[PDB]
C-alpha cells in the first residue's frame, strides 16, 4: 500500500532501547551486508563515536529512513550466532510489527 | 495430506486468527498446549508482505503434515477461541 | 484535577539547581528512552552546546513543557547505576512534591 | 456557513497563551509544511526576533488571517512527538472550539 | 452490529448530547463511567466541518463494536441525561 | 518554453517535506559535485546552522532559484548508496514533474 | 466603456475593510511589482507611518486614483502565497465587481 | 466535444446567466449541485474585460469537455432557473 | 525487431498514454500486469527535456526487444484503456 | 551620448522583479567588489534591514542613481558560481538592454 | 581567412539585424538552425558602449573561423531576412 | 603571465570531485612535504574533522589559495606507492590543465 513503511519506521522506534542488547555488533552486522545500501563515509561516521552504545543509536538512525529497513533482518538471519535469540529477537521483531499492523487495520 | 479448505471461506479463518488482541493467537495455535521449528520462523517471515498472513502459513503447513479436518477444532475450542466454532 | 502539572513545573524549577549533580547523563538518560515523546532534532539541539552542564539546562528545558516528565522518573529507576542515590534524588524529587502539594492544599 | 471563519479566529485568540507550551517548535512545525500556504519572506521575517517566545506570537499572528488554519491542526498530527499531549493540546483546540459554536448557536 | 437507529429521530440524540452546558458532555459520555483511544482523536477532529457532530461519531462507532440498544440508556441516567429518557 | 523551469520550481516546493528523509546527506550530496553551480562561502553558510533537518532546508532554498536544479538528480545517481530508493525518491520526484506537466498542459 | 474605472473605484472602496487581512503584505506585495506604475518617493511615504494597518490604507489610497488597479489583482496572482484564500479574495474580489456591474446595467 | 450552440442566441444564455439576483448564479451552476478548479479561477478573471461573461468562458468550456446537449438544461431546472426552459 | 509504427500516428499514442489522469498510466503500462529495470529509469529521466515523452521512450524500447504488433493492444484492453481502441 | 544613462536607469526599473531570484548576493556580491564606488556607511544601511529581499531593493536603489551600474555586471561575471545562468541573467540583463536601445531609435 | 566584406557597406548589414522586431535576430543567427561559447558572451558584453554592435562582434568573428562568402546568404534566406537578399 | 595561477585555481575546482579517490592520503601526502609551505597549526585543522573525505576537502581548500599549488603534483611523483595511476591522476591532472590553456588562448 506504500505505507508498510510508515509502520516500520514506527516500529523501530517503539522498539528503539532494545538495540543495546544484542545489536552490539554494530561494526559486525552492517558493515559488510548493508554496503549493499548504506555509504562508505557512513561508516566511518558511525565509527567516529567512541560509547559502544551510541553507536548503534545513529545506526539505526541511517536505517529509519530507508525504506526497505528488513536488509537489517536479512542480515540478522545470516550470522547464526545471535540468532538463535535475535531469532527471539527478530520474533520480538515481527511482535511488534504484528501490533502496529493490527492497529493500521483500525 | 492436503486440507483443501475453502479457500474464500479460508479468507475469514486467517483474518479471525490474525485479529487476536487476546494474549493467545498464532504462537500459542502452534505450541497446541500438549505439543517444525526453523519453519516457524520462515512462516513468521511472511509478515513484510503486504498480503502478509502468517495464519495462512501456519494453515497450509498444519493442512499438510496431517489432514487437519475439525482435528484443529478441538484444540480451538480448547484456545477459547469459540467463534470459529460459531462461525464454522 | 488538571493542576498537578504546575505543581509538577513548580517543583522542576525549585529543583533546577541540582541538575547538575547526576543528570550529567543527558546523552545518557533521555536520548534513548524519552524519545517516545522527545524529537530526533530536539536531540541534536541538546548535542549542539558544548557545556556539558547546560546541556543538560536545556533538557530540563525542553522536559518543563511536557505534562509528563514523569517519564523521566520512570526513567531514572531503570538505569540502576545512579539509581541507589539517584533514589536518594528521587527520594529528593519525591520529597520536593509532596512539599508542594502541601502548599496547594492551604 | 462562511462564519465558522470568525470563529476559528476567535478561538484561537482566546487560546493564545497557550502557545509558549508547545509550539516553540516555531522553526519546527510550520517553515516545513505551512509552507504550502505561507511565504518564504514570512519565514524570515519569524525568524527575524530573538524572544523564542515572541517568535511564535509572530507565526498566530500570521496564522489567524488565513482563513484554513486547520492546517496547522494537521502539521500537529504530523509529528507525533508533541502529538500525545498536543493530541492534550488538540483536544484542548478542540473543545475550545465546541465552546465557541454552542456560543454561535446561542 | 449496527445500532440502526432512526436517523431523523438521531438527530435530536445527537444535538441534545451537543448542547451539554453540564461539564459532562460527549467527553465523559465516552469514559463510561466505568471504562479505542485514537479513534477518540479522529472522531474529535470532525468539528472543523459545517455539519460537524462529534457526537454522531461516537454513537455510530458506538452503534458498532456492540449493538448499543437502550444499553447506553443506563449510562445516560448514571449521567444524569434523563432528557433523553424523557424524550425516548 | 522557458517555462519548465517555473513548474521546477513548484514541484521542489511540493516535494518540500520529503526533504527530511534522504537528503540529510547536505554536507554529503552537494558540497563536492554542486560546487560546479554553487559558490565556497554558500558552502560555509549552510552548515553555519547546527539542525541537520533545516541544513537541508537551506540547501534546497539555494537550490530553488537556479534554474538548472536537475545537477540534483544527476547527483542523486552518482552516489548507489541511497540511489535505489532515491530511484523511489527520483521516481517519486519523476512523478511530481509529471502532475505539474499536465496541469501545464491544461 | 471608459466607465468602468468608476465602478472599480467603488468596488474598491465598499471593500475596503477587507484590506486588513492579507494584504499586510504592503511591503511585500506593490513595492516591487507596482513599481511599473508607482513612484520611489511614493514607496517611502508609504513606508513612513507605523501602524502596519494604516500602511495599507494608504497604499490603496494611492491606488483609487490609477485607472488601472487590476495590475494589483494581477500581482495578487503572481505570489502563490495568499493566492490559495487570496483566490477567496480575489473571487471576493470578482464577486463585488459583478454586484457593481450588474447595478450600473440597471 | 463542441456545443456550437447558436452564438445569436447564446448571447441570451450568457445574459440571463449574468443577470442573475438569486443567489445561486454561474457559481452554484459550476458547483453542478452534484458535483478543474485554477480553470474556474481563470474564467473569473474575465470579468476585468469590458465584454466580460464569465458564463462566456464556463459555457465554452462547458461546450468542451463533455457536448453539454441539453445535459445542462436538467440541471438547470434543478437551479429553478427555469426562465431558460421558458426560453429554450 | 523494430515496431516502426507510424510516427504522425504515433504521436497520438504518446500523447493518451501521457494525459492518464488515471491512476493507472505509463507505470503501470511497463508492469504489464503480469510481468530491464535501470532502462526504466533512463526512459523516466526524459522528462526534464522540454518535448519530453517518457511513452515514446517506453515505446521506442517495447518496439524493440519484441516487434510488439497488436501484441500492446491486448495488454492495453485489459488496462481499461480502450480509447486506443476506439481510435485504432 | 550621455543617454545611455537613462536607458540604464529604465532597464534596471523594468527589470527590477528578477532581482530576488539571484541577487540574495547582496553581501557576497557588491560588499566587496563595489566597494570601489559604494561607501563604507551604505553596506551599514544595506544590512539594517533583515528582509533579505528588501535587502537587495536597496541594493538596487543605491546602484540606479550612479551612472556607471555595470560595474555590477562586471561583478556578476567575476563569481563563477552565479555565472552560468547569472548569464542567463546578464543575457537576460543584455536582451532587456537591446530592446531599450531599439525605443530610444524609435 | 578573413571576410573583408566593404565596411561602409557592412554597415547596413549590421543596422538590419540590429533593428530586428522579429523574434529570430543575432542570436538565432547565431545558433544558424542546424549548429565556440564563451566568445559569445564576450560578443553580447560589447553592448554597453555607446557605438555597440553585437551584430559586428558576430559577423568579424564569423569572418574569420571561415571566410563566409554567401554561405551566410543561403542561412539567411532560411531565417526569413530575405531584406539582405533584396539589398545584397 | 600571472595567470597561470587562475586557470590552475580553475582546474582545481573542476577536478574537485576526484580528491576521494586516491587523496585519501590527506595524512600522508602533505603533512610531511608541504609543511615547506604549509602550517604546523592548519595540519591540526585539517586532521579535527573525521569525515575522512570531507578532510581531503578543506586540504584542497587551503591549497587552491597558494599560488604554487604544483608543490602537490611533485609530491605526487614522490610516492611511488599511487604514482602508477597517480601518473594516470596526474596525466588526468595534465589533461585537465591542457583543456583550460587551451580556453585561454580562445
Amino acid at each position: 500500500e506504500e505505507d508498510l513503511t510508515e509502520v516500520k519506521k514506527d516500529a523501530l522506534e517503539n522498539l528503539r532501547v532494545y538495540l543495546c542488547e544484542k545489536i552490539i555488533a554494530e561494526r559486525h552486522f552492517d558493515h559488510l551486508r548493508a554496503k549493499k545500501i548504506l555509504s562508505r563515509e557512513d561508516t566511518e561516521e558511525i565509527s567516529c563515536r567512541t560509547s559502544s552504545r551510541k553507536r548503534a543509536g545513529k545506526l539505526l538512525d541511517y536505517l529509519q529512513e530507508n525504506p526497505k529497513g528488513l536488509d537489517t533482518l536479512v542480515e540478522s538471519i545470516r550470522r547464526e550466532k545471535t540468532q538463535n535469540f535475535l531469532i527471539q529477537k527478530i520474533t520480538d521483531e515481527v511482535l511488534k510489527l504484528r501490533n502496529i499492523k493490527l492497529e493500521h487495520l483500525k | 495430506t492436503l486440507n483443501r479448505l475453502r479457500e474464500p471461506l479460508l479468507r475469514r479463518l486467517s483474518e479471525l486468527l490474525d485479529q487476536a488482541p487476546e494474549g493467545r493467537g498464532w504462537r500459542r495455535l502452534a505450541e497446541l498446549a500438549g505439543s517444525s521449528c526453523l519453519d516457524l520462523e520462515q512462516c513468521s517471515l511472511k509478515v513484510l508482505e503486504p498480503e502478509g498472513s502468517p495464519s495462512l502459513c501456519l494453515l497450509k503447513l498444519m493442512g499438510e503434515k496431517g489432514c487437519t479436518v475439525t482435528e484443529l477444532s478441538d484444540f480451538l475450542q480448547a484456545m477459547e477461541h469459540t467463534e470459529v466454532l460459531q462461525l464454522l
